[PDB]
RNA sequence: GCAGUCAAGCGUUCAUAGCGACAUUGCUUUUUGAUUCUUCGAUCGGCUCUUCCUAUCAUACCGAAGCAGAAUUCGGUAAGCGUUGGAUUGUUCACCCACUAAUAGGGAACGUGAGCUGGUAGACCGUCGUGAGACAGGUUAGUUUUACCCUACUGAU
RNA sequence: UUCAUCUAGACAGCCGGACGGUGGCCAUGGAAGUCGGAAUCCGCUAAGGAGUGUGUAACAACUCACCGGCCGAAUGAACUA
């Protein structure tokens, strides 16, 4: 889910073989000695194969972990990141680093060999066999880990979107102007130049509507395509116009800018309805007989809504968000507080106490040359937080003001003021 | 952590000891200096009385 | 973290392997297992602290649904002569014990008996959830 | 986050201004500091640096003569004694194959021997009662197949073995089946589709084992074809 | 160190008898040996014996024999000095093994199972004298040992083995005589178990109480009838699990597992 | 080999040998670093050790949780009658250290510090500085000479001075004497100072002040020829092991020829001399003004001797100085109170301390009443009065 | 309303107590959570530093109306004295003998009605019943008994925590005389009256609270111009999809 | 490891013999991360306490990484300071869960044999032996005891 | 030591040129010398690759390879010890 980020780095074969080897010539011992015992000798050799080993499917282990599972993660996020990293290369890759953790047989294999070692040659002979057909191993790892740094480094980029939450789509041809819409009603890093895929993927902005985090999703683009050849940069499109529970936002662009015509459109419109039977669609025209009777076109599928406005204009823009986001809280909540109240039980009268002091007063403006000091300042004045001392007293209320800086006595002889200490 | 000797931490004390502390360390002086000349002052007089 | 303030320095009176009573009720008697979280590591040493401190144990005592389960909570009473920075020695009748989650938070949501003052003002919810300070 | 973020934004503001300067001198420096690690890094990790060295000055060597270079039989005979690949091996001695093993309380009656080699016992081996064995050939050094190379096609392949028909050291170590260097084994063959003039398929051929598997796990063998 | 007996066990046997409990001869079964034996070393025989036949019905027996007879011989058994079944037709087994294995000299039998399965009673059954020692408690035998009858079949008994198959479950593993339950923590947690296993009507025949609801109600009877309780009130429900579960896997509660 | 457990060492090697002090009276091993800008000022003061007591403070702390709220603390009581100047030494720089060229005493002396130069006053006939007041005749050339040489060389100028233990309650009679240096510049200033200064006190308010931080250097409390386990900290052998278990068992497995420094064996602890830094003054108490023990808050009159005294000690009828917490050396020893060689960058060392109450109780006992007059009121008439 | 964070919590009972003519804080290591409180009320009422019984739970420590303010036993006579000093003579301040010293979550209180612990009597309870203020009542949230932590109170609305039931909530809310809402807190925390602090003017609250909660408490509490608590009759399905 | 390919050089006074660095192929079992993970014959481990090495686990300072921040990975100087508490003897040439900033590796013994503590005489079962007895075993019970000498070390004259 | 360049000017520096068919053909959302596959030709030239690298979404721009101007005499590479 969401942000398959914390995925350590996978090093290619030969720098990962350096490390797994250096890592046991220098933490295990690297003496011995053919006066030694037998024994000692072979916990020797002994240790560093399983250290050896230890090492590798450690390190594999945090691949195979920290990687997703392409299946059983969602058909939305499965079908992207298919057509994105080639699922097939994927799963192929991944299944070869789990073979490969092999490792341990040889690792086990040596060591029971090694029980059996009589010298201090032989015993290092299988060690080192026991090392090399790991690095074989390795060596024969060298492009799959190679993908799979690459695909780390993607599917760590990549947004966290949740399938399931309040959604809007913004659609429409390359060099339209739905990808400023999205900088216009949302935060976010989009680019807007005049050419046909100016974006590559897709990007994700948030809002807040009616108390309720929405999600607005701005995608690169599509053509018209008969569709049994298209690139993964429309299929992405494609995809998250099917899978997600959203509303759509078309945006046709009635001009002759767009280097794109109006028949082209709605013809790409009329293409892809089929993907919106259940997906609460509007049209949005960004500022002759024909050209209208195009739009009607695409007015009588049944369930549609046209709307005309600008990126001129900024009010209409929220206007029609708002709609948007109406149209489909309404089937969300068909797809699915309550206050008490007394009954009258007496007469006694109950009101608000304020005083007047408040209603008098003025509000605080952080940014106003004239106001009010707030002690944080006079703070920021004597001294920072841990040091300045600041009196309990200067606000307290006497009858002389002379007298601030006393103090009560507490004990006396045996007894204790507080005790004594009347007005009578 | 950083140690007791260390540079940056050493610099730090460094910086605040021209100020608000030296102040602090120099007064005291002045006063004691002030208390030592009378306690002179008050032995000569107490000499006078005979 | 989840406590609000610092590590005050307060006598041990609970190492590990101590049975101290929970009195709330939801549904434990009895907290024992082994660990305590700010504890040093020193040879020979055992791990054992009050300060409110948060520590690691299972219900000896109680209902089976949360018997046989490791669980995060906080000294409340340690029976051990503990100083206040202001003047006496203080001590409880009892040890007591009781349960959280690693936030401060409490799985019951209210203490029976006292609950220490300093204990109450590391951890908030504990202030919340008790009627009786002191 | 949510793209090339970084490709964007050095589009937008564009890398440092002291970037390009520092990477020259870095590329100006390197010349410097090559020869600095060349005559400093004690030990490994100088070996490992000429050893990177000497490779890549090989790459550049044969990429410049790819540059300027890229500037009597017929073909059924070209690619053309009854000796074996391995006369006269080395000799082992009784006391260098056969280990001591003693038995009782006080360890003192030992007439037990244990092979430190490894072995190839058969397909029914059965080990004997205690009292009654002698010799001990260990689980772990027990072989069931080999790795045998055929000369020609350049293949291997990991093959059952049948047999062991001799071991040139003392035909005693035939019977216990000791698969020491030059030994002589018969393996299975049926996966290689061979057939004899007749239509009989062949399933079992002699193979000579050319290491010593006591230093590797491994036993490698060539077909005497 | 005890798989490293068993396969030395296996490895000096020509036959291996496998024995079951006739309670749970399934949970018992070790089925991974069976495939190392089919895989490595077909020339062994890998035959089936159900034992304690005496602490359930005969029909359970027959239907479990039936069952097994299937795919491996599967003899019936008891165990004892005195009063034994199926002695005469292991030992017919046996021979007819060793008529086979003429040119041997010598034929050798293991004996693998579970813990507390009856192994080295069923050797001391066969050789009619107490030859290898015996406990109630799971690992008496450590270590293996050859006993001879004949002077050609060469008994060999192993010590026990579960394979750690970790759809298994502690709680399985404890109704398999396997650990000793003077080492657990909460024995208390198991006796719903006991409950789901046994039947009723026995297990009210066996302590002699009556009626109960409520595992943990059970146990406070089964305390103030025994007298065996804390100083104090407090009645000790943890050794009287201890006890309830001892005496469930050693029969003197009597329970059994259906068969399809 | 490698031990298989790590762990900390048994003691601190920087203070060994751990032997008995050359001298009851340690000795200042560091003076601060002389500002010759500032005014003329003493380094350092002695006085006696008198037992502890309790505290009650008001804290304005900023950051702490103590911060506004009230706080029980230890305190140590050093008597600290005025002190008398009777010399001055000059010390010069050389390439080998620091070296004294001359010492000037002055024109009279007491039996205290006599006493301090003899070792049977009974018996002797006290001859000791005659003829040095007969140097200092008509005009005193040699003082003068003397004098003047410590103005042009000698770099550093010491005073020599001693105590009043005749003012305490110590049955002792003989005076301790210190060199203690000064500070401010113009070594001319400074022999001025001395000069004008012989025979002639010094009181402690003269020295300190309340909110500074001072060393203590003393000596510390010997007990005896002791053992591993309580001289080092040791762990002890389980019970009944071979040869005792009050001791280190061994070494290990390998093998050395020869017994280390570093193996915490038997010997002396205690009457070690010991340097401890950074102590709060909280009070500078003078014995002509009564009311010492009285506070802002309390109001109570009385003097900071507890009831019945200290114990192994008598009562303060003399100037006190307060500190914080617990210095070296036990009641009725000689300290050194020397003010910290360096600025303190802690604001401990800045906080006005306030206090609100002493505990002037009975210390020979558990002491419920801090006066007389409370404990009369309280147990009320008794048989012996009326 | 307002959010804002000392030292790191959302619990604003380890800090403050709050009422129509005074607010309470706790002494800490810097003067924010004051000048939170300085910035949207200015000068124009008291807003007083100080411990209880040297502890910062505060409004957990202490209970009080416009009229007064109850304080427990281990409270010293030196805050007293600075409560009574910092305060005008007309809030009435009072030192209890209880069992029960959280004062703050045995009692939830307005200007004209208030809640307690079932547990035991007082002289000057019964005598509090009208003298100080008026009706007590010994009653329970839904089975928490901690009524001044599991229960926000004011004179115009009140707020509890949401496994309250409906029956219970008309049943409370007929003692009080006012409407009642079962509402969670800084991410779903039952735990209100820690959580929170509010009156007829104004309310804080910690930093993690959600928008829609802070919708609710703007409704029940009638912040904004104008909220009169069917604002929900708005904002009906954006607590269905939250909840 | 075995058997090979190639070719920078070396090359009986060889052009078409031989040797041969760096690279590289096959065999090890599989292609879709399902592997239920599955052990197969060795002739020690645990207390007190000190020091040392660095082949650095943490702390300190830096470099490079698609290193946004947060966290992490690789590496350079660095041995100043630390590097735990426990369960398990049907056994541990080890593993398990917790705390922790971290729970790094080793030596000075084991290059025959050297503090303190676990792991011959009697008796039983098993295998073998005609037997006395032995062992493929297993179980149980079962007395070395300095220093007062020199040196070292620690304190004291 | 061997091989090469040099007053018809060497090496290093600066400066300028660095073209034309042509945005060569396949491919693609786009790729024009420089993501890739395969051709790799001719013309005009002093010389200028269907292009050595940086770069652009693509062009652009810069760069080297190669030529020329200024400078005015030695220089470079591979090897051995
Ligand atoms: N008239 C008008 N033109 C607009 C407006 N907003 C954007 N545009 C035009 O849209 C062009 C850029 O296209 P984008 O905003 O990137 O739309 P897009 O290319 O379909 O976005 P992506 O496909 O996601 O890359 C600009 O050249 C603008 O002239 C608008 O509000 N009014
Ligand atoms: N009722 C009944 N009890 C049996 C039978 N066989 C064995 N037992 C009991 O089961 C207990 C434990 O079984 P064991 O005889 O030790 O079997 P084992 O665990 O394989 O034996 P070891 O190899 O020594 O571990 C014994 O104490 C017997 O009392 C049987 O056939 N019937
Ligand atoms: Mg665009
Ligand atoms: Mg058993």
């Amino acid at each position: 889910q969401l942000s398959w980020k914390d995925i350590p780095t996978v090093a290619p074969a030969n720098d990962l073989l350096d490390i797994v080897l250096n890592r046991t010539q220098r933490k295990t011992p690297t003496v011995i000695r053919p006066g030694f015992k037998i024994t000692r000798i072979r916990a020797f050799y002994m240790r560093k194969v399983k250290y050896t080993g230890e090492g590798f499917v450690e390190k594999f282990e945090d691949i195979l972990k920290g990687f997703p599972n392409i299946n059983d993660v969602h058909p939305f996020h499965r079908d992207l990141m298919d057509t994105l990293y080639e699922k097939n290369h994927y799963k192929i890759s991944l299944a070869a680093i789990s073979r490969a953790k092999l490792v341990e047989q040889v690792a086990r294999d040596y060591v029971r060999l090694l029980k059996f070692g009589q010298s201090l040659f032989q015993c290092k002979q299988l060690k080192r066999a026991a090392l090399g057909r790991m690095a074989t191993i390795v060596k024969k790892l060298r492009d799959p880990l190679a993908y799979l740094e690459q695909v780390r480094q993607h599917i760590g980029r990549l947004p966290s979107i949740d399938p399931n939450t309040r959604t809007l789509l913004i659609c429409g041809y390359p060099n339209v102007g739905k990808s400023s819409f999205l900088r216009c009603i949302t935060k976010s890093d989009v680019d807007v130049q005049p050419y046909a895929f100016t974006t590559k993927s897709l990007y994700v902005g948030h809002f807040d509507y009616k108390y309720l985090r929405f999600q607005a999703i701005d995608t690169p683009g599509i053509l018209d395509r008969p569709t049994e050849e298209m690139n993964n940069i429309e299929m992405q499109s494609i995809y998250a116009i099917a899978h997600l529970r959203s509303c759509v936002l078309y945006f046709m662009d009635l001009s002759e800018q767009c280097g794109f015509t109006i028949e082209a459109q709605v013809k790409l419109f009329h293409s892809i309805k089929p993907l919106f039977a259940n997906k609460s669609v509007m049209v949005v025209i960004n500022t002759d007989e024909e050209r209208a009777q195009l739009l009607e076109s695409v007015k009588e599928v049944p369930g549609v809504e046209i709307m005309t406005s600008s990126c001129q204009l900024e009010e209409n823009v929220m206007e029609v968000r708002n709609k948007a986001c109406e149209k489909l809280l309404a089937s969300r909540i068909e797809n699915k507080i309550h206050v008490a109240q007394p009954q009258a039980r007496d007469d006694v009268k109950r009101t608000p106490f304020i005083p007047e002091s408040v209603k008098n007063l003025k509000k605080y403006d952080p940014e106003d040359p004239n106001r009010r000091k707030l002690a944080r300042d006079i703070e920021a004045e004597n001294g920072g937080a841990g040091v300045f001392n600041v009196n309990l007293k200067d606000k307290y209320l006497l009858e002389d003001d002379e007298w601030k800086n006393d103090i009560m006595p507490e004990i006396l002889d045996g007894k204790n003021v507080y005790d004594f200490l009347d007005p009578e | 952590a950083k140690s007791l000797r260390a540079s940056s931490h050493l610099n730090a004390k460094s910086v605040k000891r021209r100020g608000v502390f030296q102040k602090a360390v120099d007064a005291r002086e002045q006063r004691i200096s002030d208390k030592l000349k009378e306690d002179l002052l008050k032995q000569k007089l107490e000499d006078l009385k005979k | 973290n989840g406590a609000q303030g610092t590590k005050f320095r307060i006598s041990l009176g609970l190492p590990v392997g101590a049975i101290m009573n929970c009195a709330d009720n939801s549904g434990a008697r009895n907290l024992y297992i082994i660990a305590v979280k700010g504890s040093g590591s020193r040879l020979n040493r055992l791990p054992a602290a009050s300060l409110g401190d948060m520590v690691m144990a299972t219900v000896k005592k109680g209902k089976p649904e949360l018997r046989k389960k490791v669980m995060p909570a906080i000294v409340v009473r340690q029976a051990k002569s503990w100083r206040r920075r202001d003047g006496v020695f203080l001590y409880f009748e009892d040890n007591a014990g009781v349960i959280a989650n690693p936030k401060g938070e409490m799985k019951g949501s209210a203490i029976t008996g006292p609950v220490g003052k300093e204990c109450a003002d590391l951890w908030p919810r504990v202030a919340s959830n008790s009627g009786v300070v002191v | 986050p949510q793209n090339d973020y970084i490709e964007r934004h050095i589009k937008q503001h564009g890398k440092r201004l002291d970037h390009e300067e520092r990477k020259r001198k870095r590329e100006a420096r390197e010349s410097h500091k090559i020869s600095e690690r060349a005559q400093k890094l004690t030990g490994w990790k100088g070996k490992q640096f000429a050893k990177k060295r000497y490779a890549e000055k090989v790459s550049m060597r044969k990429k410049i003569k790819a540059h300027e270079q890229s500037k009597a039989l017929p073909t059924y005979l070209l690619d053309r004694k009854f000796s074996v690949p391995l006369p006269k091996v080395r000799g082992i001695s009784e006391e260098e194959m056969f280990k001591v093993i003693k038995t009782g309380k006080s360890r003192s009656k030992s007439w037990k021997r244990m092979i430190t080699k490894h072995t190839f016992v058969g397909e029914g081996f059965t080990r004997r009662p205690v009292k009654m064995e002698r010799i001990i050939r260990p689980s772990a050094l027990r072989q069931k197949k080999a790795n045998v190379t055929h000369p020609e096609l350049g293949v291997t392949v990991f093959l059952p073995i049948l047999a062991v028909k001799k071991n040139p050291q003392s035909p005693m170590y035939t019977q216990l089946g000791v698969l020491t260097k030059g030994t002589i084994i018969e393996v299975n063959v049926s996966e290689l589709g061979m057939v004899t003039a007749g239509g009989k398929v062949v399933w079992g051929k002699y193979a000579q084992v050319t290491n010593e598997p006591d230093r590797d796990g491994c036993v490698n063998a060539v077909l005497l074809v | 160190r005890i798989w490293n007996e068993l396969y030395k066990v296996i490895d000096s046997s020509d036959v291996v008898i496998h024995v079951l409990d006739a309670r749970d001869p399934l949970g018992t079964r070790c089925k991974s040996v069976e495939e190392y034996m089919k895989k490595e070393t077909p020339h062994k025989h890998l035959i089936y014996v159900l034992n304690k036949c005496d602490l359930v019905p005969t029909w359970v027996a027959a239907a479990w024999v039936k069952h097994l007879s299937k795919e491996r011989p599967t003899l019936a058994f008891h165990a004892s000095i005195t009063n034994s079944f199926g002695k005469g037709s292991l030992i017919q087994l046996l021979r007819q093994f060793s008529q086979l294995h003429t040119d041997r000299k010598q034929i050798s039998v293991g004996f693998i199972g579970y813990p507390n399965t009856g192994k080295s009673s069923i050797i001391n059954t066969l050789r009619k004298k107490k030859v290898c020692q015996v406990a109630p408690i799971p690992g008496e035998t450590k270590v293996w040992q050859y006993i001879t009858l004949m002077k050609r079949i060469f008994l060999i008994d192993c010590p026990g083995i579960v394979p750690p198959s970790s759809k298994d479950s502690e709680e399985d593993i404890l109704f398999r005589g396997v650990v000793r339950v003077e080492h657990v923590t909460h024995p208390e947690q198991y006796i719903p178990g006991v409950l789901k296993r046994c039947q009723v009507k026995h297990l009210e025949r066996t302590y002699e109480i009556s009626g109960w609801k409520d595992a943990t109600e059970f146990i406070e009877i089964l305390a103030r009838k025994q007298g065996r309780l804390l100083k104090g009130g407090e009645p000790d429900e943890s050794g009287v699990s201890k006890q309830i579960l001892n005496d469930f896997n050693r029969g003197k509660i009597p329970w059994f597992v259906l068969p399809p | 080999s490698h031990r298989k457990y790590e762990a900390p060492r048994h003691g601190h090697l920087g203070f060994l040998p751990r032997k008995r002090a050359a001298s009851i009276r340690a000795r200042v091993k560091a003076f601060p670093k002389d500002d010759r800008s500032k005014p003329v000022a003493l380094t350092s003061f002695l006085g006696y050790k008198a037992g502890m007591t309790t505290i009650v403070r008001d804290l304005d702390r900023p950051g702490s949780k103590f911060h506004k709220r009230e706080v029980v603390e230890a305190v140590t009581v050093v008597d600290t009658p005025p002190v008398v100047v009777v010399g001055v030494v000059g010390y010069v720089e050389t390439p080998r250290g620091l070296r004294s060229l001359t010492t000037v005493w002055a024109e009279h002396l007491s039996d205290e510090v006599k006493r301090r130069f003899y070792k049977n006053w009974y018996k002797s006939k006290k001859k000791a500085f005659t003829k040095y007041s007969a140097k200092y005749a008509q005009d005193g050339a040699g003082i003068e000479r003397e004098l003047a040489r410590i103005k042009k060389y000698a770099s550093v100028v010491r005073v020599l001075v001693h105590t009043q233990i005749r003012k305490t309650p110590l049955a002792q009679k003989k005076a301790h004497l210190a060199e203690i240096q000064l500070n401010g510049g113009s070594i001319s200033e400074k022999v001025d100072w001395a000069r004008e200064h012989f025979e002639k006190t010094v009181a402690v308010d003269s020295v300190f002040e309340q909110n500074e931080m001072i060393d203590a250097i003393a000596v510390t409390k010997g007990h005896g020829f002791e053992g591993v386990t309580h001289r080092w900290g040791t762990k002890k052998l389980p019970r009944k092991t071979h040869r005792g278990l009050r001791k280190v068992a061994c070494i290990g497995a390998w093998h050395p020829a020869h017994v280390m420094w570093s193996v915490a064996r038997a010997g002396q602890r205690g009457y070690h001399s010991r340097t401890s830094i950074n102590h709060k003054i909280y009070r500078v108490g003078k014995g002509d003004d009564e009311a010492n023990g009285a506070t802002s808050f309390d109001r109570t009159k009385k003097t900071i001797t507890p009831m019945g005294g200290f114990v192994h000690y008598g009562e303060i009828k003399n100037d006190f100085i307060m500190v914080k917490g617990c210095i070296p050396g036990n009641r009725k020893r000689i300290v050194t109170l020397r003010k910290s060689l360096y600025t303190n960058t802690s604001r401990k060392a800045l906080e006005e301390v306030s206090l609100k109450w002493i505990d002037t109780a009975s210390k020979f006992g558990k002491g419920r009443f801090q006066t007389p007059a409370e404990k009369h009121a309280f147990m009320g008439t008794l048989k012996k009065d009326l | 309303a307002t959010r804002t964070q000392f030292e790191n919590s959302n619990e604003i009972g380890v800090f403050s107590k709050l009422t129509n003519t005074y607010c309470l804080v706790a002494v800490g290591g810097s003067e924010n959570f004051y000048s939170a409180f300085e910035a949207e009320l200015g000068d124009a009422i008291p807003i007083v530093h100080t411990t209880i019984a040297g502890t910062r739970i505060i409004g957990r420590m202490t209970a009080g109306n416009r009229r007064g303010l109850l304080v427990p036993t281990q409270t010293t006579d030196q805050e007293l004295q600075h409560l009574r000093n910092s305060l005008p003579d007309s809030v009435k301040i009072q030192r209890v003998e209880e069992r029960l010293s959280a004062l703050g979550n045995v009692i939830c209180c307005n200007d004209y009605v208030a809640l307690v612990h079932p547990d035991i009597d007082r002289e000057t309870e019964e005598l509090i019943s009208d003298v100080l203020g008026v009706e007590v009542f010994r009653q329970t949230i839904s089975g928490n008994i901690l009524v001044g932590s599991y229960c926000s109170l004011s004179n115009q609305g009140g707020l509890v925590h949401p496994q309250t039931s409906v029956q219970d909530q008309e049943e409370l809310s007929s003692l009080l005389q006012v409407p009642l809402v079962a509402g969670t807190v800084n991410r779903g925390s039952s735990v209100v009256g820690a959580g929170m602090v509010v009156n007829d003017y104004l309310a804080v609250t910690g930093l993690d609270t959600t928008a829609p909660e802070l919708s609710v408490i703007e409704s029940i509490f009638r912040l904004q111009d104008a909220q009169p608590e069917s604002i929900s009759g708005n904002l009906r399905d954006t607590l269905i999809e939250t909840y």
